[PDB]
């Protein structure tokens, strides 16, 4: 919301300056996003009045005869240009914002234009530029430099939160500054109304949408351009002056957050009817756009006999036809309170967001209608010399706010402050609240324009902001936390230790979007995503990742294309979405592998990834092993499920080549698990001092058989004294069955209490060999 | 390929149980705003005894079997990097740090001091000459004993409980009055564990601090402030916690032992 | 004394909006550009493992956790909630659709704003300072009154940094909690207790701290970037 210092200053006279103001506002809850200086008018531009406007034959131009002190001529192409108005005349020699070329005396078409009148765009006071600025023919003594009556201004780009709709009005803010101790100057609406009856009627057929509705009657209107100060304020507010009457409705809408529209009686007929639109109703709105209505759209219509026609779109924008022009002498004034949701719906239903729409959506003072009408009519009488009827057409009696219970002690208790009761009340009272009661708990009824004030707490936030958030002291709480909160951190903590170990083991962490391209459900042989977006960021991120690894691999690629890393080892922990949200952990390896850089060999591939994997669990104190498993996305033979401490979770393997190639990518190795990892609480165990029993042993079994079962059996039969069991070698082997292999198994044994008697060693050894291939 | 096969023999590291226990205890006090700081293993008889109300020829000095040192060219640093004097020895407990910290800082504060200490004693299944302690000190105006009580209580909860509790009995220490020994309730094993000693920092200790400070040019900071400090044996707790039976086990660099605590976290 | 706990990235419109005083058709709901979801057989878990209902979406901030935690626990307590959030927005050098926030909540009888103030103040000191300081301005949030936005003083770079929002937990939020609890069979626990909560953008701070220039950089899996923070600790 634009905030013109000088204009606001009209209600809060004692303002120190824009900066101090920016300060004061920040503290009340309004942040300034920008500050600007705005109306620099060189001495060259002066006030002039159009005595005559003669059109140049054969051209679409006019030769204006101006009174600028001495008489003078200029040539203008502007349509609004005509006799009887005051205009902004930039004399030859004047430097203007827009044109870097100085203003001069150019011969235009048989006529030498002395300077040129200006458009708002040209003077730099507005964006318009499609016609001349129009002023009351008598605003100033011809010739007087304009800057004399049009001083630069300072405008604050303020941010008004949705909870402060009353702040969409400068007078709303003034009220707040006043609360800080500033003097407030409410504009007095002087009015000489007359007894006579209103020549029209009002019928509200949809009271749900129009809870409160009022109509004013003004006639004998002299529609003319707005006075300078008004044009100045409106222009500063970022709004464009049209004529005194329309201008007034805007000024007041900006003053109090109360939008209002003036309808030419010519088009009203018998009366005004606030009703929903009939399917397919047509309406050429104000912006010159022709539109068709939806039946949910509330509208302001009129009627003649048995004719009902739309006049404007209720609380959003008026009809182009009914709008006020030069030839208007009497109108009806719309000042109401519409239902926010309908406006919201209707507003967004068509491509619109107007000053009106915006305010009504955020909420309008339920009882501001009437005082607003007095304000506007008073202005009309003054600026359009309107004759005003003393009566209004009203529809719907809304209820006042209720008292809110308030305990000053509680306030302090809540803030952690010590403000004296009186100070608090004084504040609330300065904010326009009524305070009844003797204490300690009071009866506080807020002013109707305040909608954000319902609870006692809302009331406290007030004393706070007015006293100042900085006046609240600093403190720290001390307490023994409820017992059920004890362990709480464990999960999080667990995840992090893990996260850390990895990085220390040698993995680079990576962060990937939780999105997924539905297409990849194919590209990578996997089921489809169970969750889809209704408003995806892009069709390639329209689903929710079910797997982590796809993203990893994808990252691999793009890294290769940007920089060419020889090898790569990383991981990522993230949430995947299937039937339930789940925390997954995946890691990817690729490259030559590790070893001597210069020296020939490397050691990499799958058994490298496993190497690391095993060490990790070695570090977590968890038993892990792998068993071949068929995986749609994993190259078979190089596929395998993962068994953490006796459990099946995740997989590990070489990325299926079909995919390896479907992407400009070489061979990659993967694994993806589900967290949290289960945990084995350690059971400490005394190690014995008596030396172990050592053994040399090999096994010959089919080339297909998995290491697993082998170790498994040997191990399960070794006996209760098997300390160690390792594999130091194996090869297919010429000296044995074509379809069998050899196995170097190193063995160790020990007995806690005593040394192991050989009787039991070469004995238990057979216990194994027996059922070894006895199977 | 046979995937069930073993991968590349990669080294899986681990941490020493004391380190783990230390860590655990530290993370605990850290949640109450205590900050960890260490001191020197080689101290001056001044910081180890004199600074704390410990006399030379009286029964108190006789509660700590100290290791005396000898040798030249050894430079001992004081709290401010200055060189200090006094017969050299091996810190008999971590309390000296109490002083060094106070001399070097300003209240209010909360610190905790882990550290290896030395006592001349015969090494058995539950007694060592080299072990670790964890000192705690919280100084500031207003500090009282209830604070210490809550402190310890929180610690209990943190370790066992909330079905556990604390026991505070009066005991004597030259650097605290009131002095006390505290035990903790172990719901699982069902017994009371004497954990360590604590108490309200003794006035003569504060006196000492300020006196040395001024001798160093600094203004007094401990007049009109209160404080409590405590210290507990780490090995004992570690043993009860991780279920170890022989205290000698810690300084016995056996791997089969050390590895047993690989995944403790 | 704050304890860390996480919530779900996929939430129910109930926990994300309704529970916190956020209306359906009013201007408030309109401050968070949400991602709506669809799909069946997806099971969303409530604070007690129960199944909950409501239009599915992507948590728009970490505040929902505020509720889940309260429903599931008893005051007094101090929690902090890190977590990745999602907002429908166009990704530029300082704006993302996917980012992280850190929510903070401290409930208990006696809690006041001064506590929040000190909380944040300690945080400042912890980050810069002790030559740094804090700025608290009033701002509007549906789940806190008083509401406020806070900035922090950066002595080095010499500027004020808007960090996040905070305030005193709104009464209707507490109300909500208890109401759902009873609907779940539990006795009310938040009558007569106070509380404050806050939330701050992590990426922003990380950028200022570790000196990163493009926020997009974080979700851009480039190694040359990631490695740059190898020894950060
Ligand atoms: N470190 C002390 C224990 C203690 C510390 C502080 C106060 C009281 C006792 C000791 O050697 O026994
Ligand atoms: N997470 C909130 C920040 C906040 C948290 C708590 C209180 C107030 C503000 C947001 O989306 O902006
Ligand atoms: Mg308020």
């Amino acid at each position: 919301m634009r905030v013109p210092f000088s204009w606001l200053k009209a209600y809060v006279p004692e303002l120190e300056s824009p900066e101090v103001l920016e300060e004061r506002l920040a503290g009340l809850g309004f942040e300034t996003d920008r500050i600007e200086r705005v109306f620099p008018i060189p001495r060259g531009v002066v006030f002039a009045r159009v005595l005559e406007a003669h059109p140049i034959p054969g051209t679409r131009l006019k030769r204006l005869v101006l009174d600028a002190g001495r008489t003078v001529e200029v040539v203008s192409g502007a349509e609004n240009a005509r006799k009887g108005i005051g205009v902004a005349l930039a004399l030859p020699g004047t430097e203007l914002p827009g044109l870097g070329q100085k203003v001069g005396e150019r011969v235009i078409q048989g006529v030498r234009s002395f300077g040129m009148a200006l458009s708002p765009r040209e003077l730099g006071v507005g964006e318009y530029g499609g016609g001349l600025l129009e002023f009351p023919e008598d605003a100033l003594p011809p010739g007087t430099p304009l800057s004399e009556a049009w001083p630069e201004e300072v405008v604050l780009d303020l941010e008004v939160t949705p909870n402060r709709p009353d702040a969409l009005g400068l007078l709303g803010l003034a009220r707040d500054l006043h609360a800080l101790g500033y003097a407030l100057v409410e504009p007095e609406a002087a009015l000489k109304a007359e007894a006579l009856p209103l020549p029209f009627a009002l019928k509200v057929e949809d009271p749900e949408g129009a809870p409160h509705f009022t109509l004013g009657y003004a006639f004998g209107l002299r529609v003319a351009p707005s006075p300078l100060w008004m044009q100045r304020a409106l222009f500063a507010a970022g709004m464009r002056p049209i004529n005194n009457v329309v201008d007034v409705t805007n000024y007041v809408m900006l003053e109090r957050a109360q939008p209002m529209h003036a309808f030419d009686l010519r088009f009203v007929g018998e009366g005004i009817a606030v009703r929903r639109a009939r399917e397919g109703e047509r309406l050429k709105t104000l912006d010159g756009v022709e539109r068709t209505l939806h039946p949910e759209d509330l509208v302001i219509a009129g009627w003649r006999g048995e004719e009902s026609f739309p006049l404007g779109l209720a609380g959003v924008m008026g009809g182009a036809e009914s709008e006020v022009r030069e030839d208007t002498e009497a109108i009806a004034l719309e000042v109401a309170c519409f239902d926010p949701v309908s406006i919201r719906k209707t507003a967004r239903r068509h491509g619109l967001r107007t000053e009106a729409s915006h305010r009504f959506e955020r909420g309008v003072d339920p009882l501001g209608q009437v005082p607003a009408q007095r304000r506007a009519l008073s202005l009309l009488q003054a600026l359009a010399g309107a004759r005003v009827a003393e009566a209004l057409l009203e529809a719907g009696s809304p209820k006042p706010p209720e008292a809110i219970p308030f305990r000053p002690e509680y306030a302090n208790r809540l803030l952690g402050t010590s403000y004296p009761e009186a100070e608090q009340i004084a504040i609330l009272k300065r904010l326009g609240c009524r305070v009844e009661g003797e204490g300690p708990t009071y009866r506080v009824t807020p002013p109707s324009h305040r909608l954000d004030l319902r609870l006692e707490e809302d009331l406290v936030e007030e004393v706070a902001r007015i006293q100042g958030y900085e006046t609240i002291p600093l403190a720290l709480p001390a307490f023994f936390p409820a017992p059920d909160n004890r362990g709480v951190e464990a999960p999080y903590r667990k995840e992090q230790r893990l996260r850390e170990v990895l990085s220390g083991l040698g993995f680079q962490e990576v962060y990937t979007y939780s999105f997924m391209d539905p297409e990849d459900a194919r590209r990578f042989r996997l089921d489809p995503p169970r969750l889809l977006l209704l408003n995806p960021l892009a069709p390639e991120k329209a689903a929710l990742r079910t797997h982590l690894f796809p993203g990893l691999v994808r990252v691999l690629k793009e890294n290769l294309d940007l920089d060419r890393p020889e090898r790569a080892l990383l991981f990522e922990v993230g949430r995947v979405f299937r039937e339930r949200e789940e925390t997954h952990l995946a890691g990817l390896l690729f490259g030559e592998g590790v070893g001597l850089p210069w020296a020939k060999e490397r050691l990499s591939g799958y058994f490298l990834l496993k190497g690391y994997l095993e060490a990790l669990f070695a570090r977590l104190g968890l038993a892990f092993r792998v068993e071949a498993q068929a995986f749609p996305f994993l190259h078979p033979g190089v596929s395998g499920r993962v068994l953490v401490e006796g459990e099946e979770v995740g997989f590990l393997g070489a990325l299926h080549p079909e995919i390896a190639q479907e992407l400009e990518l070489p061979p990659v190795h993967l694994f993806e698990l589900r967290l949290p990892l289960p945990d084995k609480p350690l059971a400490f165990q005394d190690p014995s001092r008596h030396p172990a029993a050592f053994r040399d042993l090999a096994v010959v079994v089919p080339a297909p058989t998995p290491y697993g079962e082998v170790e498994a059996l040997v191990r399960e039969a070794a006996g209760p004294y098997l300390e160690s069991l390792a594999l130091f070698d194996l090869y297919q082997g010429p000296p044995l069955p074509e379809g069998h292999k050899s196995l170097a198994f190193h063995l160790r044994f020990r007995h806690p209490k005593r040394t192991l008697r050989d009787e039991e060693v070469e004995e238990a050894v057979s216990r194994v060999a027996e059922a070894l291939r006895a199977r | 390929v046979d995937v069930s096969l073993p991968g590349a023999s990669l080294f899986s590291g681990g941490l020493h149980p004391i380190t783990l226990m230390e860590r655990e205890l530290v993370e605990i006090f850290r949640a109450l705003g205590y900050q960890a700081v260490e001191g020197p293993e080689v101290e001056s008889e001044f910081f180890n005894f004199d600074a704390l109300n410990i006399p030379e020829h009286h029964p108190a000095r006789d509660m700590w079997d100290t290791f005396w040192l000898t040798g030249e060219g050894f430079r001992l640093e004081g709290p401010l990097g200055e060189e200090v004097e006094g017969r050299l020895l091996l810190r008999t407990h971590t309390s000296p740090m109490q002083v060094r910290y106070m001399v070097a800082h300003t209240p209010p504060f909360r610190i905790v001091v882990p550290g290896r200490v030395f006592r001349f004693e015969q090494t058995d299944a539950t007694h060592e000459a080299v072990f670790h302690q964890l000192e705690g000190l919280v100084v500031g105006e207003g500090i009282a004993m209830a604070h210490l009580k809550g402190a310890i209580y929180e610690l209990a909860q943190a370790l066992f409980g909330p079905d556990s509790k604390v026991r505070f009995q009066p005991v004597y220490f030259p650097f605290v009055e009131p002095g006390a020994q505290f035990a903790v309730w172990w719901p699982e094993g069902g017994k009371w564990l004497e954990l360590g000693g604590a108490g309200m920092v003794h006035p003569k200790v504060f006196q000492a601090v300020d006196a040395y400070r001024e001798r160093l040019g600094l203004p007094p900071a401990y007049r009109g402030v209160t404080g409590f400090a405590f210290g507990l044996g780490v090995e004992r707790l570690a043993m009860l916690r991780y279920g170890i039976p022989d205290i000698r086990y810690f300084f016995g660099g056996r791997l089969k032992f050390l590895e047993q605590f690989k995944g403790v976290l």
